Protein backbone atom coordinates (compact mmCIF):
# COMPACT_ATOMS: atom_id res chain seq x y z
CA UNK A 1 0.00 0.00 0.00
CA UNK A 2 1.09 3.49 -0.81
CA UNK A 3 -0.05 5.39 1.85
CA UNK A 4 1.22 2.80 4.25
CA UNK A 5 4.42 3.45 3.10
CA UNK A 6 4.16 7.17 3.57
CA UNK A 7 3.40 6.47 6.82
CA UNK A 8 5.86 4.32 8.02
CA UNK A 9 8.15 6.99 6.46
CA UNK A 10 7.09 9.55 8.84
CA UNK A 11 7.18 6.86 11.64
CA UNK A 12 10.77 5.99 10.66
CA UNK A 13 11.31 9.96 10.93
CA UNK A 14 9.94 10.24 14.33
CA UNK A 15 12.35 7.21 15.19
CA UNK A 16 15.22 8.96 13.91
CA UNK A 17 14.37 12.05 15.81
CA UNK A 18 14.18 9.64 19.09
CA UNK A 19 18.06 8.90 18.83
CA UNK A 20 19.06 12.47 17.46
CA UNK A 21 17.49 13.81 20.93
CA UNK A 22 19.28 11.64 23.15
CA UNK A 23 23.24 12.75 21.91
CA UNK B 1 -24.62 -11.48 28.01
CA UNK B 2 -23.82 -9.43 30.50
CA UNK B 3 -20.33 -9.90 30.56
CA UNK B 4 -17.39 -10.06 28.26
CA UNK B 5 -16.03 -13.23 29.64
CA UNK B 6 -12.99 -12.70 26.61
CA UNK B 7 -12.12 -9.02 27.75
CA UNK B 8 -12.15 -10.13 31.94
CA UNK B 9 -10.60 -12.90 31.21
CA UNK B 10 -7.57 -11.12 29.12
CA UNK B 11 -7.17 -8.65 31.88
CA UNK B 12 -6.46 -11.55 34.49
CA UNK B 13 -4.18 -12.71 32.69
CA UNK B 14 -2.73 -9.67 31.42
CA UNK B 15 -1.78 -8.27 34.60
CA UNK B 16 -1.01 -11.71 36.05
CA UNK B 17 1.76 -11.94 33.11
CA UNK B 18 2.40 -8.24 33.92
CA UNK B 19 3.59 -8.84 37.28
CA UNK B 20 5.11 -12.53 36.09
CA UNK B 21 8.04 -10.99 34.18
CA UNK B 22 8.71 -8.00 36.65
CA UNK B 23 9.09 -10.03 38.95
CA UNK B 24 11.89 -12.05 37.31
CA UNK B 25 13.34 -9.11 35.89
CA UNK B 26 16.85 -8.57 36.96
CA UNK B 27 17.91 -5.17 38.72
CA UNK B 28 19.26 -3.21 35.43
CA UNK B 29 16.70 -4.77 33.29
CA UNK B 30 13.84 -2.81 35.58
CA UNK B 31 16.18 0.45 35.16
CA UNK B 32 15.94 -0.10 31.65
CA UNK B 33 12.00 -0.88 32.07
CA UNK B 34 11.50 2.39 33.51
CA UNK B 35 13.76 4.13 30.95
CA UNK B 36 11.08 2.66 27.87
CA UNK B 37 8.16 4.25 29.67
CA UNK B 38 9.89 7.20 29.52
CA UNK B 39 10.91 7.10 26.26
CA UNK B 40 7.62 5.85 24.79
CA UNK B 41 5.97 8.42 26.45
CA UNK B 42 7.86 10.57 25.48
CA UNK B 43 7.45 9.60 21.56
CA UNK B 44 3.77 9.01 21.89
CA UNK B 45 2.25 12.03 21.30
CA UNK B 46 4.36 12.56 18.15
CA UNK B 47 3.29 8.80 17.59
CA UNK B 48 -0.59 9.63 17.70
CA UNK B 49 -0.29 13.05 15.38
CA UNK B 50 0.96 10.60 12.47
CA UNK B 51 -1.44 8.13 12.88
CA UNK B 52 -4.38 10.28 13.54
CA UNK B 53 -2.85 12.11 10.24
CA UNK B 54 -3.42 9.35 8.41
CA UNK B 55 -6.50 7.90 9.75
CA UNK B 56 -8.98 5.21 8.57
CA UNK B 57 -6.70 -3.64 9.08
CA UNK B 58 -4.19 -6.12 11.81
CA UNK B 59 -1.89 -6.01 9.04
CA UNK B 60 -1.56 -2.25 8.96
CA UNK B 61 0.32 -1.49 12.40
CA UNK B 62 2.00 -5.18 11.41
CA UNK B 63 3.12 -3.35 8.31
CA UNK B 64 4.33 -0.36 10.22
CA UNK B 65 5.99 -2.24 12.84
CA UNK B 66 8.05 -4.23 10.11
CA UNK B 67 9.07 -1.24 8.47
CA UNK B 68 10.37 0.48 11.92
CA UNK B 69 12.10 -2.98 12.74
CA UNK B 70 14.14 -2.74 9.01
CA UNK B 71 17.32 -3.24 9.30
CA UNK B 72 17.06 -0.35 12.40
CA UNK B 73 17.92 2.09 15.73
CA UNK B 74 16.81 2.15 19.31
CA UNK B 75 14.79 5.48 18.49
CA UNK B 76 12.87 3.02 15.75
CA UNK B 77 12.55 0.13 18.38
CA UNK B 78 10.94 2.30 20.58
CA UNK B 79 8.22 4.41 18.15
CA UNK B 80 7.61 0.28 16.61
CA UNK B 81 6.73 -0.82 21.13
CA UNK B 82 5.03 2.04 21.66
CA UNK B 83 2.90 1.68 18.37
CA UNK B 84 2.17 -1.45 19.76
CA UNK B 85 1.14 -0.11 22.61
CA UNK B 86 -1.14 2.33 21.43
CA UNK B 87 -2.70 -0.70 19.47
CA UNK B 88 -2.88 -2.66 22.70
CA UNK B 89 -5.19 0.43 24.05
CA UNK B 90 -7.72 0.30 21.20
CA UNK B 91 -7.37 -3.48 21.14
CA UNK B 92 -9.47 -4.38 24.32
CA UNK B 93 -11.98 -6.73 23.43
CA UNK B 94 -13.66 -9.74 21.36
CA UNK B 95 -11.67 -10.39 18.47
CA UNK B 96 -9.49 -7.67 19.05
CA UNK B 97 -7.92 -9.73 21.36
CA UNK B 98 -6.12 -11.95 18.62
CA UNK B 99 -4.65 -8.91 16.66
CA UNK B 100 -2.74 -7.31 19.23
CA UNK B 101 -0.53 -10.90 20.82
CA UNK B 102 0.00 -11.17 16.74
CA UNK B 103 1.17 -7.78 16.78
CA UNK B 104 3.81 -8.08 19.49
CA UNK B 105 4.78 -11.19 17.87
CA UNK B 106 5.82 -9.59 15.04
CA UNK B 107 7.72 -6.60 17.17
CA UNK B 108 9.43 -9.74 19.19
CA UNK B 109 10.24 -11.71 16.27
CA UNK B 110 11.39 -8.88 13.64
CA UNK B 111 14.19 -7.67 16.46
CA UNK B 112 17.27 -7.58 15.51
CA UNK B 113 20.02 -9.78 16.68
CA UNK B 114 22.12 -6.68 18.23
CA UNK B 115 18.79 -5.33 20.14
CA UNK B 116 20.21 -6.10 23.76
CA UNK B 117 23.27 -4.74 23.34
CA UNK B 118 22.04 -1.87 21.65
CA UNK B 119 18.95 -0.69 24.01
CA UNK B 120 20.85 -1.86 26.84
CA UNK B 121 23.31 1.25 26.24
CA UNK B 122 20.75 3.66 24.61
CA UNK B 123 17.96 3.07 27.54
CA UNK B 124 20.75 3.83 29.87
CA UNK B 125 21.46 7.26 27.96
CA UNK B 126 17.70 7.78 29.07
CA UNK B 127 18.15 7.32 32.42
CA UNK B 128 21.01 10.24 32.26
CA UNK B 129 19.17 12.86 30.75
CA UNK B 130 15.79 11.96 32.74
CA UNK C 1 25.48 -7.26 32.43
CA UNK C 2 23.47 -6.67 29.58
CA UNK C 3 19.70 -6.64 29.56
CA UNK C 4 17.13 -9.18 27.73
CA UNK C 5 15.35 -6.57 25.21
CA UNK C 6 12.05 -8.79 24.34
CA UNK C 7 11.58 -9.05 28.44
CA UNK C 8 11.97 -5.25 28.94
CA UNK C 9 9.59 -5.01 25.95
CA UNK C 10 7.22 -7.99 26.84
CA UNK C 11 7.05 -6.53 30.44
CA UNK C 12 6.26 -2.72 29.27
CA UNK C 13 3.34 -3.99 26.48
CA UNK C 14 1.71 -5.92 29.16
CA UNK C 15 1.40 -4.00 31.95
CA UNK C 16 0.12 -1.34 29.11
CA UNK C 17 -2.33 -3.59 27.76
CA UNK C 18 -3.59 -4.81 31.50
CA UNK C 19 -4.21 -1.51 31.99
CA UNK C 20 -5.89 -0.16 29.24
CA UNK C 21 -8.36 -3.20 29.25
CA UNK C 22 -9.20 -2.69 33.19
CA UNK C 23 -10.10 0.81 32.14
CA UNK C 24 -12.29 0.00 29.40
CA UNK C 25 -14.04 -2.70 31.71
CA UNK C 26 -17.86 -2.08 32.29
CA UNK C 27 -18.61 -1.49 36.14
CA UNK C 28 -20.15 -5.48 35.71
CA UNK C 29 -17.04 -6.68 33.95
CA UNK C 30 -14.94 -5.07 36.32
CA UNK C 31 -16.68 -6.89 39.76
CA UNK C 32 -16.37 -10.31 37.94
CA UNK C 33 -12.84 -9.73 37.81
CA UNK C 34 -12.42 -9.31 41.35
CA UNK C 35 -14.46 -12.85 41.51
CA UNK C 36 -12.00 -14.59 38.89
CA UNK C 37 -9.86 -13.56 40.77
CA UNK C 38 -10.60 -15.53 44.44
CA UNK C 39 -11.64 -18.01 42.25
CA UNK C 40 -8.70 -18.56 40.51
CA UNK C 41 -6.49 -18.49 43.77
CA UNK C 42 -8.49 -21.89 45.15
CA UNK C 43 -7.90 -23.66 42.05
CA UNK C 44 -4.06 -22.75 42.55
CA UNK C 45 -3.01 -25.20 44.92
CA UNK C 46 -4.74 -28.22 43.68
CA UNK C 47 -3.89 -27.41 40.12
CA UNK C 48 -0.40 -26.62 40.91
CA UNK C 49 0.28 -30.51 42.80
CA UNK C 50 -1.87 -32.59 39.96
CA UNK C 51 0.53 -30.95 37.95
CA UNK C 52 3.19 -32.00 40.11
CA UNK C 53 1.53 -35.40 40.78
CA UNK C 54 2.12 -36.39 36.84
CA UNK C 55 5.13 -34.81 34.47
CA UNK C 56 7.66 -32.82 36.73
CA UNK C 57 6.02 -26.73 26.25
CA UNK C 58 2.65 -24.93 24.69
CA UNK C 59 1.51 -28.63 23.87
CA UNK C 60 0.63 -30.02 27.21
CA UNK C 61 -0.91 -26.96 28.86
CA UNK C 62 -2.87 -26.12 25.49
CA UNK C 63 -4.04 -29.86 25.49
CA UNK C 64 -5.29 -29.48 28.75
CA UNK C 65 -6.97 -26.06 28.24
CA UNK C 66 -8.67 -27.94 25.17
CA UNK C 67 -9.66 -30.92 27.40
CA UNK C 68 -10.93 -28.68 30.15
CA UNK C 69 -12.83 -26.32 27.49
CA UNK C 70 -14.22 -29.20 25.69
CA UNK C 71 -18.17 -29.32 25.60
CA UNK C 72 -17.71 -27.56 29.82
CA UNK C 73 -18.16 -25.53 32.98
CA UNK C 74 -17.49 -22.37 34.87
CA UNK C 75 -15.46 -24.28 37.23
CA UNK C 76 -13.77 -25.38 34.12
CA UNK C 77 -13.14 -22.48 32.18
CA UNK C 78 -11.71 -20.94 35.64
CA UNK C 79 -9.55 -23.66 35.92
CA UNK C 80 -8.18 -23.84 32.25
CA UNK C 81 -7.41 -19.43 33.00
CA UNK C 82 -5.43 -20.54 36.13
CA UNK C 83 -3.68 -22.75 34.05
CA UNK C 84 -2.67 -20.52 31.64
CA UNK C 85 -1.38 -17.63 34.23
CA UNK C 86 0.69 -20.36 36.40
CA UNK C 87 2.44 -21.51 32.92
CA UNK C 88 2.56 -17.55 32.25
CA UNK C 89 4.55 -17.26 35.70
CA UNK C 90 7.21 -20.02 34.33
CA UNK C 91 6.84 -18.19 30.74
CA UNK C 92 8.77 -14.92 31.20
CA UNK C 93 11.98 -15.49 28.86
CA UNK C 94 12.58 -15.89 24.98
CA UNK C 95 10.85 -18.49 23.40
CA UNK C 96 8.57 -18.84 26.82
CA UNK C 97 6.90 -15.76 25.26
CA UNK C 98 5.84 -17.41 22.52
CA UNK C 99 4.08 -20.48 24.29
CA UNK C 100 2.43 -17.98 26.75
CA UNK C 101 0.51 -16.15 23.74
CA UNK C 102 -0.31 -19.29 21.73
CA UNK C 103 -1.44 -20.90 25.11
CA UNK C 104 -3.68 -17.96 25.81
CA UNK C 105 -5.23 -18.14 22.06
CA UNK C 106 -6.23 -21.46 22.91
CA UNK C 107 -8.31 -20.29 26.04
CA UNK C 108 -10.04 -17.19 24.00
CA UNK C 109 -10.15 -18.95 21.28
CA UNK C 110 -12.24 -22.24 22.56
CA UNK C 111 -14.51 -20.21 24.72
CA UNK C 112 -17.82 -21.11 24.28
CA UNK C 113 -20.59 -18.99 23.11
CA UNK C 114 -22.27 -19.34 26.17
CA UNK C 115 -19.49 -17.93 28.29
CA UNK C 116 -20.15 -14.46 28.41
CA UNK C 117 -23.75 -15.32 30.11
CA UNK C 118 -22.73 -18.31 32.14
CA UNK C 119 -19.67 -17.25 33.67
CA UNK C 120 -21.26 -13.84 34.09
CA UNK C 121 -23.90 -15.54 36.20
CA UNK C 122 -21.29 -17.60 38.17
CA UNK C 123 -18.78 -15.22 38.73
CA UNK C 124 -21.48 -12.97 39.60
CA UNK C 125 -22.85 -15.64 42.48
CA UNK C 126 -19.32 -16.19 43.77
CA UNK C 127 -18.95 -12.31 43.94
CA UNK C 128 -22.41 -12.53 46.19
CA UNK C 129 -21.12 -15.71 48.21
CA UNK C 130 -17.68 -13.96 48.78
CA UNK C 131 -19.09 -10.95 49.84
CA UNK D 1 3.12 -40.09 27.08
CA UNK D 2 0.08 -38.64 25.62
CA UNK D 3 -2.03 -41.34 27.81
CA UNK D 4 -0.34 -39.08 30.81
CA UNK D 5 -1.65 -35.90 29.41
CA UNK D 6 -5.10 -37.80 29.19
CA UNK D 7 -5.18 -39.06 32.98
CA UNK D 8 -4.34 -35.29 34.13
CA UNK D 9 -6.99 -33.71 31.95
CA UNK D 10 -9.00 -35.65 33.40
CA UNK D 11 -7.77 -34.87 36.84
CA UNK D 12 -8.25 -31.52 36.37
CA UNK D 13 -11.68 -31.78 34.75
CA UNK D 14 -12.83 -33.00 38.15
CA UNK D 15 -11.08 -30.10 40.27
CA UNK D 16 -13.17 -27.95 37.28
CA UNK D 17 -16.38 -29.53 38.43
CA UNK D 18 -16.00 -29.30 41.93
CA UNK D 19 -14.60 -25.27 41.83
CA UNK D 20 -18.38 -24.97 40.08
CA UNK D 21 -20.17 -25.76 42.68
CA UNK D 22 -17.97 -25.09 45.57
CA UNK D 23 -17.62 -21.39 44.90
CA UNK D 24 -21.55 -20.84 45.02
CA UNK D 25 -21.94 -22.90 48.47
CA UNK D 26 -22.02 -22.25 51.67
MG1 LIG E 1 12.67 8.10 7.08
MG1 LIG F 1 10.27 12.93 18.75
MG1 LIG G 1 -27.29 -10.12 24.59
MG1 LIG H 1 -25.88 -6.90 27.71
MG1 LIG I 1 -28.47 -8.82 29.09
MG1 LIG J 1 11.34 -11.74 33.50
MG1 LIG K 1 13.18 -16.38 35.12
MG1 LIG L 1 6.55 0.91 33.44
MG1 LIG M 1 4.81 5.15 28.44
MG1 LIG N 1 -4.61 3.55 9.47
MG1 LIG O 1 -11.47 0.51 10.22
MG1 LIG P 1 -8.31 -1.33 12.79
MG1 LIG Q 1 -2.51 -8.59 3.49
MG1 LIG R 1 -0.93 -3.31 4.81
MG1 LIG S 1 15.36 -1.55 3.36
MG1 LIG T 1 15.57 1.82 6.14
MG1 LIG U 1 19.83 -0.27 8.33
MG1 LIG V 1 19.15 -3.53 12.00
MG1 LIG W 1 -12.18 -14.49 16.65
MG1 LIG X 1 -3.16 -13.07 13.75
MG1 LIG Y 1 16.82 -10.51 20.26
MG1 LIG Z 1 22.31 -3.42 27.94
MG1 LIG a 1 25.06 -10.73 30.05
MG1 LIG b 1 29.37 -8.32 30.99
MG1 LIG c 1 -5.82 2.97 31.80
MG1 LIG d 1 -12.74 0.05 34.70
MG1 LIG e 1 4.96 -29.54 27.09
MG1 LIG f 1 6.19 -24.97 19.16
MG1 LIG g 1 -10.28 -27.07 22.15
MG1 LIG h 1 -20.60 -30.21 27.53
MG1 LIG i 1 -16.91 -32.75 28.87
MG1 LIG j 1 -19.29 -31.29 32.46
MG1 LIG k 1 -0.38 -16.42 39.22
MG1 LIG l 1 14.58 -19.36 23.78
MG1 LIG m 1 -10.11 -22.89 16.53
MG1 LIG n 1 -12.57 -20.00 15.58
MG1 LIG o 1 -21.69 -8.15 41.60
MG1 LIG p 1 3.60 -37.40 27.19
MG1 LIG q 1 -4.42 -39.96 36.14
MG1 LIG r 1 -8.88 -35.52 41.13
MG1 LIG s 1 -18.14 -20.78 49.87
Amino acid sequence: DASTKKLSECLKRIGDELDSNME
Amino acid sequence: DDIDASAVMAAYLAREYAEAVEEQLTPRERDALEALRVSGEEVRSPLLQELSNAGENSHIPAALVSALLEATSPGRMVTAVELCAQMGRLWTRGRQLVDFMRLVYVLLDRLPPTADEDLGAWLQAVARVH
